[PDB]
């Protein structure tokens, strides 16, 4: 229960971040650009922590088993049970990462291991370019 | 016109801009090349190298010229005033004038 009581505080000041985003933005003047960026970077980094807070605890949030309440009553409730039993994927992006892979398209492990050693040697390579000159 | 010195000031400074705006379009250049390296082919592998280098020696030296631009700020200080003889000048040309109207012979 510890690791959802911090993933939804930790959650609940991402949606009130993104309340303050969204009525700063709704007025019918937009404000300095600095202001924005400060606002979309606290935003976004905050998004970050979210998602890090989120992969730390998988294990928690997977271990818990999903029961309605005895009191609840899903005669009246059931649209709104159902509401937040979905989980399917908004459909634009479905499709889109179907055109991702589309575009994208032994030898594929050979040309994996390929790939690391270019990542390496590129790597390497920039050490050395940055060792090459004396930046302090 | 404005004393030497101001002249090759201007010079480098707007040297040092046509060496940032080259700095970006080699990162540029960089960026577009490491797609296509990514994708497999090994052709322009020896290009990297010398586009890299080439970036850094760009983003190196444009900062150290630069570094000595705001150097020279340093030791460049210590090294309506026109009006103090604005009239007199005025006066001059005004009897030139006067010269050319005195002239009958002068007037064509």
């Amino acid at each position: 229960g510890q690791a959802l009581d911090a993933v939804r505080m930790r959650l609940a000041q991402l949606t009130h971040s993104l309340r303050r985003i969204r009525d700063e933005m709704s007025k019918a003047e937009l404000p300095q650009w600095y202001t924005l960026q400060s606002q979309l970077n606290v935003t976004l980094s905050q998004l970050v922590s979210v998602t890090s807070t989120l992969q730390h605890f998988q294990e928690t949030l997977d271990s818990t088993v999903v029961y309605p309440l005895p009191k609840f009553p899903t005669t009246s409730h059931e649209s709104l049970v159902t509401t937040l039993l979905r989980k399917k994927n908004i459909p634009e992006v479905d499709e889109w990462m179907k055109y991702v892979r589309e575009t994208s398209g032994e030898e594929i492990e050979k040309l994996l291991q390929q790939d690391r050693e270019i990542t390496n040697w590129a790597r390497t390579t920039f050490r050395n370019e940055y060792g090459k000159h004396d930046f302090k | 016109m404005q004393p030497p010195y101001i002249q090759e000031r201007l010079k480098s400074l707007n040297d040092i801009e046509t060496q940032l705006c080259s700095m970006l379009q080699e990162a540029s250049q960089v960026t577009f090349i490491f797609g296509e390296l990514k994708r497999g082919n090994e052709s322009v592998k020896p290009q990297f190298e010398n586009h890299v280098k080439q970036f850094y020696e760009r983003l190196d030296k444009s900062t150290t010229q630069l570094r000595k631009e705001i150097q020279l700020l340093d030791e460049n200080v210590g090294t309506n005033k026109k009006a103090l003889g604005q009239d007199t000048e005025k006066m001059e040309e005004q009897l030139d004038l006067l010269s050319a109207i005195l002239d009958p012979s002068k007037s064509k």
